[PDB]
């Protein structure tokens, strides 16, 4: 959700 | 970067001092939100943005090229100030704007302006908009890692190193406080950038070094010291599967970046100099499993170890996220089942339950040695 993804993004 | 790249930066930071661009973005953003996250300004968000500049700034002429950095907004050549329409044409001949085929309008290219912790910035704008995978990475990881540096404590003649320096945003804070900044990389679209953003911001190779240099031989060098901060490739992907420069980590759990840093810090800091690491870290429900392997360097060597985790995910929430990456990355179909290999992989190899997004600080030669991991 929103926080997710780091160090990926988008 | 080639002269007349140089004098078009010079001519762009002329522009946003002009027309005071770090403090538009920072009333737009709120002082609540300006270093919570660089994702406030999107696609999402852009039309509020164009609102704003229409109803409370008058559609004046003087932002038409702001916008065109901020969200890509279109304006007519021909309604650009006399002085801003000569400097949109160097953007454009560098490619950092575009223009309309027909010559009459500018509008966005693949850079989007920001503002974070007091410098300017250009990102890659598809982490934010639409299309193609980014090349370069900037997220709220970043940020929190810039945020728990404490600033007054910086001397001058500090050496300060920022490894895997991406955008350049790390580095360039540093070199707010310290004369001496190290910045490094090894993908050629972040060296680049962080070209671009050094001179965005009047440094120059007299107190920010841009270097081309894998971290692993940064560590083993024998430069010393003050501060060191770095966001390494932490993300571990299963086996198969091909992430990218910024997000894929070494090691069979994505940690070896990590580990690398963690174990040469004795001998890199200087007595009592300060790293400050941030990553998203796999654990069970008491924490990351990472922070468990540190103990070492506290019996061993006396550090401190501060792990400030601020936000937490239970691992099935990464699993979309990881999985729509790979896809897009890599140009997969959609009939693969991307997302159990996904899931495997975390009950298997990471362990992981949750996702712990831990920024942690680290000191050698403590006064008062020990681990602290801080949870809300
Ligand atoms: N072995 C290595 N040595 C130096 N840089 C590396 C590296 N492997 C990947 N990188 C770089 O590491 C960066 C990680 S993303 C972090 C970027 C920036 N420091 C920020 O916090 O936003 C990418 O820019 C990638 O190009
Ligand atoms: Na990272």
């Amino acid at each position: 959700x929103y926080x997710g993804x780091a160090x990926v993004x988008g | 970067m080639t002269p007349p790249l140089a004098t078009t930066i010079d001519r762009l930071r002329d522009y946003l001092d002009r027309v005071g661009f770090q403090q538009i973005y920072k009333y737009i953003v709120a002082v609540n939100h300006y270093a919570v996250t660089p994702a406030l300004i999107t696609r999402n968000t852009a039309a509020s943005v164009h609102h704003f500049f229409d109803s409370r700034l008058g559609g004046r002429a003087e932002f038409a090229l702001l916008q065109c950095l901020m969200t890509g907004r279109p304006a007519e050549h021909a309604a650009l100030p006399d002085k801003d329409r000569a400097l949109a044409d160097a953007l454009v001949t560098a490619g950092l704007l575009r223009a309309s085929p027909d010559g009459r309008e500018v509008s966005g290219a693949d850079r989007q302006l920001i503002s974070a912790f007091g410098v300017d910035l250009l990102i890659d704008r598809r982490i934010h908009f639409g299309g193609e995978v980014h090349e370069v990475y900037i997220g709220p990881d970043s940020y929190w890692m810039l945020y728990y540096i404490n600033a007054s404590g910086i001397a001058r003649t500090h050496r300060a190193v920022d490894l895997c320096t991406g955008s350049g945003i790390a580095a360039l804070y540093l070199s707010l406080f310290t004369d001496h900044v190290l910045a490094t990389d090894i993908g050629d679209v972040p060296l680049a950038l962080v070209e671009i953003n050094r001179r965005l911001n009047r440094r120059d190779a007299g107190t920010m070094e841009i270097r081309r240099e894998n971290l692993n031989d940064t560590l083993d060098g024998r430069e010393r010291f003050d501060l060191l901060t770095c966001n390494p490739p932490f993300v571990a992907f299963p086996p198969g599967y091909s992430g990218t420069l910024y997000s894929q980590g070494t090691g069979v759990d994505g940690l070896g970046y990590m580990r690398d840093i963690v174990g040469r810090l004795p001998e890199v800091l200087n007595p009592g100099g300060s790293a400050y690491l941030v990553a998203d870290l796999c654990g069970d429900a008491h924490g990351p499993h990472f922070l468990g392997e540190l103990e070492s360097m506290v019996t061993g060597h006396g550090m401190r170890i501060e792990a400030f985790i601020d936000h937490v995910l239970p691992a099935s929430a990464q699993v979309g996220p990881i999985s729509d990456f790979l896809r897009h990355a890599a140009g997969l179909p959609a009939d693969t089942d991307i997302a159990a290999d996904v899931q495997a992989f975390q009950r298997e190899t990471l362990r992981a339950d949750y996702y712990y997004l831990t920024t942690i600080r680290l000191q050698t030669a403590a006064q008062n040695p020990g681990l602290r991991m801080l949870r809300r």
